[PDB]
């Protein structure tokens, strides 16, 4: 009786690397949070100065 | 006390933290420089030289 | 004596066939007079496609119910009447049927085995009404609700993605039972050559083979056509969710990190990392000398109402967490405690803990291998995943091997800066959000 | 010559601090599993179950 | 508490009677300053002691406020005083020796 | 009271301008200072904790 | 091959202590202690200090600081506990035979080094009223268990738990006598399996003395047969009605373990309409819902009753409850079939079988040998006694069954419940 | 336990900016208040620095 | 929520697309600013209720940071509305009323 749920698409907000369900973000996500921590460091490099 | 932390375990402890301690230390060190640019380190700076 | 190791070869050597279709016969013959018949129904949990949810579970109900060559009563006769064992216990790929029976009898339930493996039928009479007895007996027999907590870490917390892809399906499914699903997708799906041939008891190998031709030969034969693809890497959910329940009186919380699985190598050092992990029982005492740092200030702190390292399997990837149980209060210091321990865990290495756990897995290691059924379905899967037997001294051996260098590195090869599964279960407020909680899956600590 | 045990569903606990608690005792009652709405729980003010260790060679 | 515990423990019984303590009759345990082992400590102490060490406490606060003293006579007995936590305490000592002990381990 | 007696001690000792007495005077003032707190005084607390006997 | 493989070595030691090598060349440890402190030794003078016991091992020992034995326990990191029983309480401790001494020294600690501590005991009060919880817990720990609680009526459920009215009241006086009044050479047992007889008899040896036993078996306990009666408003009824059996050790012990294969218990297959017995086919024939009815075994050396558990919605309590005292009837016709027999020695005998059995259920089956049994009147031997088993004391018996004063237990409200003087 | 949770002037930080549980809805009418603040402590440093001249 | 209160309670509906609550779909009743009245109000709300302007508020917060708005036609239907408290409300309106009443009693 309470098993029945279900979850929605990510696709619309998906970034693209994670489009598939083929592969591993194995590789992905030091890419991603690469990108990201990247972008932050520039914030903290920058401010530093 | 120092036997407290005085021991093969925590002595293991620091075997681990000591490299990352190089780290850190080193970041202070650097942020005297950069922050100061200090003439007494900041002559051995090249292109980093300033005139 | 000849030590753990040396006892380890002193433990007899198991033995193993493979029957010809390329079919897989495995025998541990020893003295147990009865004995677990693993005929070892192979059809699992996890096994299963989009459209074909719930056939396996169905099949699970339609295993026993009833066929041609032995009727159902008929089957309670020989079988029931023999007072026999028989269980369907479901996997990602895989699972088994055991009987326990007077190794004497081994022959008949073989006899049955095969009927099993083959007359199960699809009776318009039962696919009717044992299949009312499924529609219903089924249809509203899902809800259990630690399958919900559990299983919401396997139907939550795993999530049901393609590979997620969770167990039952669905309750419209439930309506749209069929024997295109049974008529069809059980001969769609049943499929033998990975049905495995496993021998627990006092046995005889060549026994084995010969009632093999005698009647479990003639399976695989029929095998194949289509539709066999691999399992293309993803991201499982990756989320979390309240079931936002004011009615759940206290925390049922957990977690899990990864969670064995068949494949990966690693997973033996996280075995022993899950060891140093391990489970905080609530019925456990002794929390003022507990072990788990963790459990030790959960005690003290009395910080929580439970939490169990818990493993959850795919091929490669999983999560092993504590299940929790927990007021308005826990959840944010657990991750302390848990990602926190994760994070002391990261750094923290020091050899103790690890020859621990290393004599947990030991312990463990016995009752595992000690048992008949454990041992059991152990070959089961064993080949089934591995198609070898980690050797008592093999198992002992990268277990032997064991390196706590691999404990801090490996660990953060594993480990570090992860989204594992963390599931509470009731008003889970005290659950951070990604951007804390999973902030909280990255430590300032450095 | 001295026995104490086995007949399946019974209850005489067996517990410890290191392990959880337990009472399988001599006699029956485990057979209600049956009916269909199979349902069953978790998430509220409860205790649950089932653990154990158990590894290899 | 006695001639040379009198000079000495006559810190606590000459010189506390200069120093006050068991002049004032106080409990030679209930000197020891407050601690976390000395806390858990008194968790364990023994009840009808507790009451005893409470009416004393409390009376040493009173007469404190009066800035008085009991008669000399009032003063404690000398020496013959039972070493209260001493065999619990003491006992604590081992335990924090011990969780100390198994710690160093 | 005796620590006391090097402080205001050391009042005094400032009380005067530079003199010959003085120097050996505040010259010991501090090794009180140094004795009476951190040795002297701690000492004492050593001292003292011995002949507790309790 | 084990040089011819070891023969279990049953003993008892010269003072009158069961002195118990059970050489196992088995690569594991396993470590029985068998206490006549099991429930039967139980005395009104006290409550539920076995329940506690049961969970005081853990606590601070004489000679041993419950904190340094929980670094040795938690040392090895091995199974040591000991184990509630009517008849026994057992020292277990599966490991790695290396520790075993140490182990063993624990468990000679654990066995005989009490400190007892007011201030520990008096912590460890809580941890019990934690404990009734779990007891009475879930449709197992409740409708079982706490069904138990409502089902175990004599001084055998004198509890797993402590009373209520009870609670909280322990005391180190009723500790260190408790045991000086209980704990014994008369409780000792001692039961190694994996290890030396020679070096087991060795820490026995300089270990182990004690003595002290006490006296009786029950009120007849007292003999009300009869209700516990339990309102419960169980949603779904649960109701046990209670037949009775036999003695331990009595001649007709086995037959009554008949009788429970006749009417039979759980299907060793899952899933099926229990089409096995007038209880169960002809609860088939009989019921057409959830319902369960077995037959215990309480068996004193004394005495013993073997009732029929039992599972229901309230609706048909008096339909399936008078049906079962009808099935009852109706099998204590002594209507039976050989077959029946037969096919029976294979279900229950089977029983000892996987009774008897394996590395775990052997450390407690096989360790219900290595502690259980005592010796093997082997699978050749009890299975010989059991193929002594015979039908016809199974009709005598049938009326035997009928011929008592017997328990019905209640959980539920018997609006649809027969009340079994209504019976 | 945590520090966060624990450290009593901190118990009032977490209280204050860091543990302070707040609408999710919050909409950008907040910014100026810190501002102002930053203004205001900024006004003051430099009102500072400036008195430090003026 | 039509004409006349499409132009009136259009504020709430035509200018309430304006005004956005009920085109936002939000709940008539909810609107009512919080009070004591209100709070115990709410207190005795029913149950079935009670999850229904659950469900409504916390997806008004949705859109509300998502900035966005249901489709027009997800846009609540207009009139057709149950006044949820109101009697409940209204009747503590009488409530407050009363130990306002007897209060001015
Ligand atoms: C306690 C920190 C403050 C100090 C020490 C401070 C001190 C001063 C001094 C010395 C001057 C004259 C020098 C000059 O005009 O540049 C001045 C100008 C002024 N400051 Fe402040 N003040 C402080 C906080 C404020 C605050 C809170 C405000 C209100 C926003 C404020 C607004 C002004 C204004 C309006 C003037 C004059 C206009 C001008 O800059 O020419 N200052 N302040």
């Amino acid at each position: 009786s309470h098993t029945d749920i279900k979850v929605p698409d990510f696709s619309d907000y998906r970034r693209p690397e994670v489009l598939d369900s083929t592969k591993s973000s194995k590789e992905s996500s030091e890419a991603r949070k690469g990108f990201s921590y990247l972008i932050t460091a520039t914030t903290t490099v920058g401010v530093a100065y | 006390m120092l036997t407290r932390f005085l021991g093969p375990r925590y002595r293991q402890l620091a075997r681990n933290w000591v490299p990352t301690a190089q780290l850190w230390g080193a970041v202070g060190a650097v942020g005297l420089v950069w922050a100061t640019d200090w003439r007494l380190i900041l002559d051995w700076v090249p292109y980093i030289n300033g005139k | 004596t000849a030590t753990y190791a040396q006892a380890l070869q002193s433990v007899p050597e198991t033995q193993v066939s493979q029957l010809d279709n390329g079919l897989r016969v495995a025998s541990e013959q020893s003295s147990q007079p009865t004995c677990t018949v693993g005929v070892w129904i192979d059809a699992g949990s996890r096994y299963e496609t989009e459209k074909n949810n719930g056939a396996g579970y169905f099949v699970e109900h339609l295993a026993f119910k009833g066929t041609k060559n032995r009727p159902g009563n008929a089957l309670e006769k020989e079988v029931e009447s023999m007072g026999a064992h028989l269980n369907a216990y479901s996997t990602r790929e895989h699972t088994a049927y055991y009987i326990k029976a007077l190794s004497k009898d081994l022959p008949k339930a073989v006899e049955l085995l095969a009927d099993i493996v083959q007359n199960c039928s699809l009776e318009d009479s039962q696919i009717e009404k044992e299949r009312d007895v499924i529609l219903q007996e089924l249809q509203e027999n899902d809800t259990s609700m630690r399958d919900v907590v559990f299983n919401y870490l396997h139907a939550t917390a795993f999530q049901g993605t393609p590979l997620a892809q969770s167990v039952e399906g669905p309750s419209e499914n439930v309506r749209k039972l069929s024997r295109a699903d049974l008529t069809e997708y059980l001969s769609r799906h049943y499929k033998a050559p990975r049905m495995v041939l496993a021998a627990a008891g006092g046995l005889e190998h060549r026994q084995l083979l010969d009632l093999a031709q005698k009647h479990f030969s003639g399976l695989s034969g029929t095998y194949d056509e289509d539709a066999v693809p691999t399992l293309t890497p993803c991201r499982f959910t990756g989320s979390e969710i309240r079931h936002r329940e004011d009615g759940l009186p206290l925390a049922h919380v957990a977690i899990a990190v990864e969670g064995p699985g068949w494949a990966n190598p690693d997973n033996v050092a996280l075995q022993v990392a899950n060891a140093i992990i391990g489970h905080y029982d609530c019925t456990y005492g002794g929390g003022m000398h507990l072990s788990s740092p963790l459990a030790s200030v959960a005690v003290t702190n009395k910080l929580c109402q439970s939490f169990q390292t818990f493993n959850i399997c795919y091929a490669d990837t999983g999560l092993l967490g504590a299940h929790f149980v927990c007021d308005h209060m826990s959840i944010d210091d657990m991750m302390f405690v848990l990602q926190g321990q994760w994070m002391r865990l990261c750094t923290s290495a020091t050899e103790s803990e690890v020859v621990r756990g290393k004599n947990l897995l030991r312990n463990a290691l016995v009752s595992h291998l000690d048992g008949t059924t454990p041992v059991c379905e152990d070959i089961g899967r064993s080949l089934l995943t591995y198609g070898r037997r980690i050797p008592l001294a093999e198992w002992e051996s990268r277990i032997a091997e064991v390196d706590a260098r691999v404990v801090r590195e490996v660990c953060s090869k594993y480990f570090y800066d992860q989204c594992p599964a963390v599931a509470g279960f009731g008003p889970i407020e005290q659950l951070p959000d990604y951007n804390r909680i999973r902030s909280g899956m990255f430590w300032l600590r450095f | 010559m001295l026995s104490v045990a086995a007949r399946s569903g019974p209850f005489a606990p067996v517990l410890s601090a290191t392990s959880r608690g337990v009472a399988g005792a001599l006699r029956p009652l485990v057979q209600a599993a049956v009916p269909a709405t199979s349902e069953s729980p978790v998430l509220d003010l409860k205790r649950s179950v089932l653990c154990r260790e158990s590894l290899r060679g | 508490v006695s001639a040379s515990s009198k000079w000495l423990e006559g810190i606590r019984k000459w010189y506390y009677n200069a120093a006050g303590f068991n002049k004032l009759g106080l409990m030679r345990d209930d000197t020891i300053h407050e601690n976390d082992d000395v806390k858990e400590a008194i968790r364990r102490l023994p009840e009808n002691l507790y009451d005893d060490r409470v009416f004393r406490i409390k009376r040493a606060l009173d007469l404190s406020m009066r800035q008085q003293i009991l008669p000399k006579e009032q003063w404690t007995k000398y020496e013959e005083d039972k070493f209260y936590l001493e065999p619990y305490l003491k006992e604590v000592i081992r335990e924090r020796k011990e969780r100390e002990e198994w710690a160093k381990k | 009271w005796i620590l006391v007696a090097d402080l205001l001690t050391l009042t005094w000792i400032g009380g005067q301008p530079v003199e010959h007495p003085y120097i050996i005077i505040g010259q010991l003032a501090s090794i009180m200072y140094i004795l009476l707190i951190m040795v002297m005084m701690p000492v004492a607390s050593i001292i003292e904790n011995n002949l507790l006997k309790w | 091959v084990p040089q011819h493989p070891q023969d279990l070595e049953f003993t008892r030691l010269p003072n009158g202590l069961v002195i118990a090598s059970l050489e196992n060349y088995a690569p594991a440890s396993r470590i029985g202690l068998f206490i006549k402190a099991g429930s039967r030794y139980e005395n009104f003078n006290n409550l539920g200090t076995s329940h506690l016991l049961r969970l005081a091992s853990s606590l601070t020992t004489k000679g041993a600081s419950s904190f340094k034995i929980t670094r040795g326990i938690e040392a090895v990191g091995g199974k040591l506990s000991v184990t509630s029983t009517r008849e026994n309480m057992a020292y277990t401790v599966e490991c790695l035979r290396d520790d075993v001494d140490i182990l063993m020294e624990f468990l000679l600690n654990v066995t005989t080094a009490p400190e007892f501590r007011r201030w520990e005991v008096a912590a460890l009060q809580s941890q019990l009223r934690i404990d009734k919880a779990v007891a009475f817990q879930n449709p197992q720990a409740h409708v079982i268990e706490n069904l138990h609680a409502a089902a175990y009526r004599n001084a055998l459920a004198n509890s797993l738990y402590c009373p209520d009215y009870r609670i909280g009241k322990v005391t180190p006086d009723e500790l260190h006598d408790y045991v000086q009044n209980h704990f014994t050479s008369a409780r000792m047992a001692l039961i190694g399996l994996g290890v030396s007889h020679p070096v087991l008899k060795q820490v026995a040896e300089q270990f182990l003395n004690i003595r002290g036993g006490l006296g009786l078996s029950g009120a007849k306990a007292k003999y009300r047969g009869g209700e516990i009666r339990e309102q419960n408003g169980d949603s779904l009824v649960h109701a046990a009605l209670v037949a009775e059996s036999a003695a331990i050790g009595s001649a007709e012990a086995n037959a009554f373990s008949v009788l429970q294969h006749v009417l039979g218990a759980g299907p060793h297959v899952k899933r099926g309409s229990n089409a096995t017995s007038s209880l169960y086919q002809a609860v088939a024939k009989g019921v057409h819902q959830p319902f369960d009815v077995s037959a215990f075994n309480a068996s004193y050396s004394d005495s013993g009753l073997f009732g029929f558990y039992t599972i229901s919605q309230a609706a048909s309590a008096g339909d399936v409850i008078k049906a079962a005292y009808n099935q009852v009837k109706t099998i204590a016709q002594g209507n039976l079939s050989n077959p029946d027999v037969q096919a029976a020695k294979n279900k229950l005998k089977a029983g000892y079988l996987m009774s008897v059995e394996s590395s775990e259920g052997f450390l407690d089956e096989v360790g219900c040998q290595a502690l259980a049994a005592g010796s093997y009147t082997p699978p050749s031997t009890v299975l010989q006694q059991i193929d002594a088993v015979a039908d016809a004391d199974v009709i005598n018996a049938a009326k035997k069954f009928v011929s008592g004063r017997k328990s019905m237990a209640a959980s539920g409200n018997l609006g649809h419940t027969p009340f079994i003087d209504e019976l | 336990i945590n520090i966060r949770k624990t450290h009593p002037l901190m118990k009032i930080v977490n209280n204050a900016f860091i543990d302070l549980p707040a609408p999710s809805n919050i909409s950008s009418w907040w910014n100026f208040g810190s501002l102002l603040g930053i203004c205001l402590i900024l006004q003051i440093l430099t009102g500072l620095f400036l008195a430090m001249h003026y």
